């Protein structure tokens, strides 16, 4: 329930909020929130100081509260945003001046963003045989379990993921028709939390390891760390970020 | 080498309160 916030831009990119910071004059003090897009459940603040930019992951909580690393939880982001416009408690200034979505600018919202209120609805209607208002009264009366939930497993039927294949299996499916630039798909290897990105650049196919940490964090060797597939596959398709190149098409199944 | 390694570092470095 971030979107009633005028200074949240939902799934906005670090490089975004900081050109939307420079286009509302890079003040101190001047802050915009945005979705997390390597945290559940997360926000991130970003604000202006010194002619910088300064950005905080605000992680949720087992207990759904909200904290940035090393600072006292809030019960909401909104919470954590007004307490540090009055109190700096660690931060690099007081938050002063929100910058606001521009008119007709909406929450950006992402592929999965799109499919998760769908998929929640589908699941709870099978697993429970419930309809109409009750289906939604269940949804609401469990929304952060079934958010978790739906997030950890939406990978299974996105058109990138090909399950558990062979190297030589998914090599032979990304070389079959036209040989697009960045064509991908991530399949499961034998330790279930381990994968592979395997991405087409100048028709040889790379492979990237991608494995669980002690966390649950998944990552490539040296790379960003993220909780689920679906927020590595939109990172990696927005920025190469140590890939030879960015993620285009999803490798369609057979 | 069959795995490719990741070219450059990361510069996305987050601010935190301690």
């Amino acid at each position: 329930s971030a979107n009633h916030l005028p200074f949240f831009f939902g799934n906005i990119t670090r490089e975004e909020a900081e050109d939307y910071l420079v286009q509302g004059g890079m003040s101190d003090g001047l802050y915009l929130l945005r979705q997390s897009r390597n945290y559940l459940g997360g926000f991130a603040l970003s604000v202006a100081h010194g002619r910088k930019a300064h950005h905080y992951t605000i992680e949720r909580e087992l207990n759904g509260t909200y904290a940035i690393a090393g600072g006292r939880t809030h019960a909401s982001p909104a919470d954590l945003c007004h307490y540090h416009s009055q109190e700096s408690d660690g931060l690099v200034c007081l938050l002063k001046k929100p910058f606001n979505r521009p008119q007709g600018v909406q929450p950006k919202t992402g592929p999965f963003e799109d499919l998760k209120e769908n998929l929640i609805r589908e699941y709870v209607k099978q697993t429970w045989n419930l309809q109409g208002q009750a289906l939604e009264q269940a949804i609401i009366s469990q929304k952060p379990q079934l958010e978790k939930l739906i997030a950890t497993t939406a990978h299974e039927k996105m058109p990138w993921f090909h399950g558990k294949i062979s190297r030589e299996e998914s090599e032979q499916i990304v070389l079959i028709g036209s040989k697009t630039n960045g064509k991908f798909l991530i399949r499961a290897r034998d330790n279930n939390g381990s994968y592979a990105l395997c991405l087409l650049h100048e028709g040889k196919v790379l492979h990237y390891r991608i494995d669980k940490d002690k966390t649950g964090k998944l990552s490539i060797p040296e790379g960003k760390k993220f909780d689920t597939l679906w927020q590595l596959v939109e990172h990696y398709s927005y920025k190469a970020d140590g890939l030879l190149r960015v993620l285009t098409v999803p490798c369609q199944k057979i | 080498s069959p795995y490719q390694e990741l070219q450059g570092q990361r510069s996305d470095v987050y601010s935190d309160l301690n």
